[PDB]
RNA sequence: CCCAUAGUAGGCCUAAAAGCAGCCACCAAUUAAGAAAGCGUUCAAGCUCAACACAUCCCAAACAUAUAA
């Protein structure tokens, strides 16, 4: 079979999550991360990357390594640290269509678009659906002066739901 | 029986048949294969290595060609059609090198090759390769 | 579990300098380049909400798409018994 | 008005018919003739 | 392609399948090579394998199997219909696999 | 008619297929505009269990209907006729539409019970221990409900249980 | 899209008791026979009382299997009113042809037919589910009938006209029944 | 009947929620394939579907086929 999971770039742990799968399969694990890890120097230690594992019936292993996901792009090309926590009522953050672009741009090298093998165009109009999904907006001409206040608000606003979210760990920990 | 109306043509029929007037306008060469029993990573392969020599690979229902077939000038065309079909498109005649990739895959028949606005049986398009 | 690393938040410099785009610690945010220089089209990607059937075309293979996803919603609501 | 039917592997080849008659026209002009026609199609193809 | 693949073609070594596309009474044929091509059917044995060869002489179809133990089964498509020859090909192999083991 | 056929001959086996010429319908049929064999020929409530002429030809040698699709009856005569053929069945009428008798079989006779308009395959039927009141009375029944609408030329009705 | 949902979807608590008749349950309804805010109900066929046990029944079970957001439903029954002596208990009587539930919102006959179908067998009188479609092709086709009818006798004739002595055997309401229903009970199939 | 590639394991939460405890969304690549209609998982995976291509002992006897009187 093929098993696909997405590992942090740099960071593959032997333990949970990955870990029990592969002691299922019955592939050497310690060789994974040692094999993962190398290969993967160059890359930022800690960037989500989709890998996906070619296991054979011998349990023969073969790695393949992909682009990192939507997510981790656009999350950094706006600054947030976090997605919004209700989408189309709150905006997360603010980028250019440039940004989503670039992405599109070095987004469209990794195996799954090779297989679609679909023009420029339809690769920026899949990243705008994510960007709405983590509910950040999408401007023609926005303003250093606008994202300030826009991304203070939001910090702020998100401070005010994870002293909510506190408090609701403070609940359960009470149940 | 009451004969009744004609069955207005859907809207997706329609597209279908706008997408064939531009296969053979657009990729000079359009070939014609019926084996799709091909396991999907095999097949997601197959795509991917006519990527690299510029080809792609596409399926249409016969449903919609068949007519078209019978209309535009490539009549004998139709015969070939039959049960599941697939579509080898590229501008540039890449024959040999799409050739030596069918030939790994025994399973696989080139049923014929419509190529310089010419119907070629597959025998007769290996001699085209060379 | 999944750490992150903790995202610079400078209103100029994320504009200009996306960390998301660079993934290799050995290079750098990559700059925007000046508006003309990038494809027309781009900006006239669609940011508003999913078009309904009538503001597509009807002759468009997006239009019958959307038809398409809608009838097997049509279908799913049925199923929903069993 | 209707491409033509694929000739059989086995089936000797079949050529079209302007083809042939072009062959025959050819033998009828004199080689001088010809000679003159040559030089014009090679400057074509440089 | 179920009923076979539950079968398996293991007492098989090679199959060939050569049919005119362009001849009309190929349709059976053709949908016969579907099922064995199958990946399901094929790959029970990596070891078994398929012609599916193609010319433009105007043969007649025909489907010639060659076995081990068992002899070779020749059909012609021309007047069989798909799911005759599978059945009574699978009938065929289904025997031969008695008489191996 | 396609004959499948096979013949092992120099350790090998060929399997083929013969078209054979088939009986063509009668021409000039008195009712052209009938979309179904039967009422074509103006047989729409005009056969029974016994007219084996009309049944055979929507029978295989052995005995088994044909599909729809194949005759052309509409989907109203397709179930008489079928209900027709297993009463003809079950009465002996068609005694060489049974399967072919293979060299294991041992010829045998058995009880020879004559039966006709024989709703139900013997076997399933139980019998009718009890018969109940008169209000209530289990009947037996004879013959199809499928052949209700029957041209009949008595002024009483088929009786359908007994 | 466009049908909105009330706030309150599922259907509301019934009360035991008031807060405060044979004839009831005979003969065709002449309320609640037309559909209000919803395409989709239950079609009362019999006329039988309704204790508060039912009105439990039927609330926990459309609720559940209803989806709020999707659609809704409204009572059209009253509270129980009638008072029974075994007062052992309430009731609320129910003639022929009334609807005794309605769901309207966005979902079709057969989303809705399920658990509305499942309720209805449930009554202590036949009934059925049916949509508007459903409920005009049911009176349509009962015109139809009575229009194409071969047969030129017919209950409506010769009760009105005393023929053959018929109303000694006769209620006066059968008049005006015409022969459909019969007590309580309501015969479809006669015209 | 056929077969179901995949962004990605959507976000948020969830120890865990990968179509599927929930919440919010329900956008998208492909000619096509529901952020999912079931089943199934600690979560995954797996399996289908919608898509593409194709209470002594029963109780008259009987009877279907001769122009309703
Ligand atoms: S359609 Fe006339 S008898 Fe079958």
């Amino acid at each position: 079979g093929v098993i696909r999971a997405i590992v942090r770039a740099g960071l593959a742990m032997p333990g949970p999550p990955l870990g029990p799968v592969l002691g299922q399969r019955g592939v050497s694990i310690n060789q994974f991360c040692k094999e993962f890890n190398e290969r993967t120097k160059d890359i930022k230690e800690g960037i989500p990357l989709p890998t996906k594992i070619l296991v054979k019936p011998d349990r023969t292993f073969e790695i393949k390594i992909g682009q990192p996901t939507v997510s981790y792009f656009l999350k950094a090309a706006a600054g947030i640290e976090k997605g919004a926590r209700q989408t189309g009522k709150e905006v997360a953050g603010l980028v250019t269509l440039k940004h989503v672009y670039e992405i599109a741009r070095i987004k469209a090298q990794d195996e799954a678009f090779a297989l679609q093998d679909v023009p420029l165009s339809s690769v920026v109009r899949s990243i705008i659906g994510s960007a709405r999904s983590l509910g950040i907006r999408v401007v023609k001409d926005l303003s250093s002066e606008e994202l300030a206040a826009f991304q203070k608000e939001r910090a702020i606003f998100l401070a005010a739901q994870k002293e909510a979210d506190l408090a609701a760990q403070e609940e359960a920990a009470k149940k | 029986s009451p004969p009744s109306p004609p069955q207005e043509e859907i809207g997706l029929i329609r597209l279908l048949r706008r997408e064939i007037a531009a296969v053979f306008q657009d990729n000079r060469m359009i070939a014609v294969c019926q084996n799709v029993a091909l396991s999907a990573e095999d097949k997601l392969l197959m795509r991917h290595q006519l990527r690299k020599h510029k080809i792609l690979m596409k399926v249409f229902p016969n449903q919609v060609l068949k007519p078209f077939l019978e209309d535009s000038k490539y009549q004998n065309l139709l015969p070939l059609f039959v049960g599941h079909n697939m579509l080898l498109v590229s501008e540039e005649p890449k024959v040999k090198e799409m050739v030596r990739i069918l030939r790994t895959v025994p399973f696989l028949p080139l049923l014929g090759g419509c190529i310089d606005d010419t119907i070629l049986s597959r025998q007769g398009f290996i001699n085209y390769s060379k | 579990a999944l750490k992150d690393p903790d995202v610079c938040t400078d209103p100029v410099q994320l504009t200009t300098y996306a960390m998301g785009v660079n993934i290799y610690k050995e290079g750098q945010d990559v700059p925007l380049k000046p508006d003309a220089e990038y494809p027309e089209w781009l900006f006239e990607m669609n940011l508003g909400p999913p078009k309904t059937l009538e503001e597509l075309d009807p002759e468009s293979r997006e239009y019958w798409r959307r038809l398409r996803k809608q009838n097997i919603w049509r279908h799913n609501r049925l199923s929903k018994n069993k | 008005e209707a491409l033509a039917g694929a000739p059989l592997d086995n089936a000797p080849k079949e050529y079209p018919p302007k083809i042939q008659q072009l062959v025959q026209d050819i033998a009828s002009l004199t080689l001088l003739e010809i000679s003159d026609l040559n030089e014009l199609l090679k400057k074509t193809l440089k | 392609a179920a009923a076979l693949a539950r079968l398996g073609l293991r007492p098989v070594k090679q199959v060939r399948v050569q049919f005119c596309p362009f001849e009309k009474n190929v349709e059976s044929t053709r949908t016969f090579l579907q099922t064995v091509s199958s990946e399901k059917v094929r790959s029970t044995n990596l070891n078994c394998s398929v012609i599916a060869d193609v010319r433009h002489d105007g043969s007649e179809p025909c489907v010639d199997v060659l076995f081990g133990d068992g002899h070779r089964l020749i059909m012609r498509g021309a007047h069989l219909t798909a799911l005759e020859m599978l059945t009574a090909f699978a009938s065929h192999i289904r025997a031969r696999d008695a008489a191996g083991s | 008619f396609r004959e499948v056929v096979e013949t092992q001959e120099g350790k090998t086996t060929i399997i083929e297929g013969r078209i054979t010429a088939t009986p063509k319908e009668s021409p000039n049929p008195p009712n052209p505009s009938g979309q179904c064999p039967i009422c074509r020929w103006n047989l729409k409530h005009k056969y029974n269990y016994d007219d084996v002429l009309l049944l055979s030809q929507f029978i295989r040698p052995h005995g088994g209907m044909l599909p729809r699709k194949i005759t052309g009856l509409c989907q109203e005569e397709h179930r008489k006729i079928e209900e027709c053929v297993k009463m003809a069945h079950r009465a002996g009428l068609l005694p060489n539409h049974r399967p072919r008798l293979p060299e294991g079989v041992v010829p045998k006779s058995k009880p020879q019970l004559n039966r006709y308009l024989t709703r139900w395959a013997p076997g399933s039927v139980k019998p009718i221990y009890k018969k109940g009141p008169r209000w209530n009375r289990v009947r037996m029944p004879v013959g199809s409900p499928l052949l209700r609408d029957n041209v009949c030329y008595s002024r009483t009705p088929w009786k359908l249980y007994h | 899209e466009d049908v909105s949902i009330p706030e309150k979807p599922k259907l509301r608590f019934i009360e035991r008791a008031p807060l405060v008749n044979l004839s009831d349950i005979r003969g065709p309804s002449t309320e609640a026979t037309e559909f209000t805010e919803g395409n989709f109900a239950i079609l009362a066929l019999g006329g039988g009382y309704l204790h508060w046990g039912h009105f439990e029944m039927m609330r926990l079970t459309i609720n559940r299997s209803m989806d709020p957001k999707n659609m809704f439903a409204i009572w059209r029954v009253p509270a129980p009113f009638k008072p029974i002596t075994r007062i052992d208990h309430y009731v609320t009587p129910v003639k022929a042809g009334r609807l005794v539930v309605e769901m309207g919102g966005r979902c079709e006959f057969e989303e809705v037919q399920g658990f509305l179908d499942q309720v209805a067998h449930k009554l202590p009188f036949a009934a059925k589910a049916v949509s508007r479609g459903t409920l005009e092709k049911m009176r349509k086709d009962q015109e139809e009938r009575e229009r194409n009818n071969q047969n030129p006798w017919t209950f409506e004739r010769i009760a009105t006209a005393n023929m053959l002595g018929i109303r000694k055997v006769l209620s006066p309401y059968d008049l005006t029944h015409k022969g459909k229903y019969w007590g309580k009970f309501y015969m479809p199939k006669r015209v």
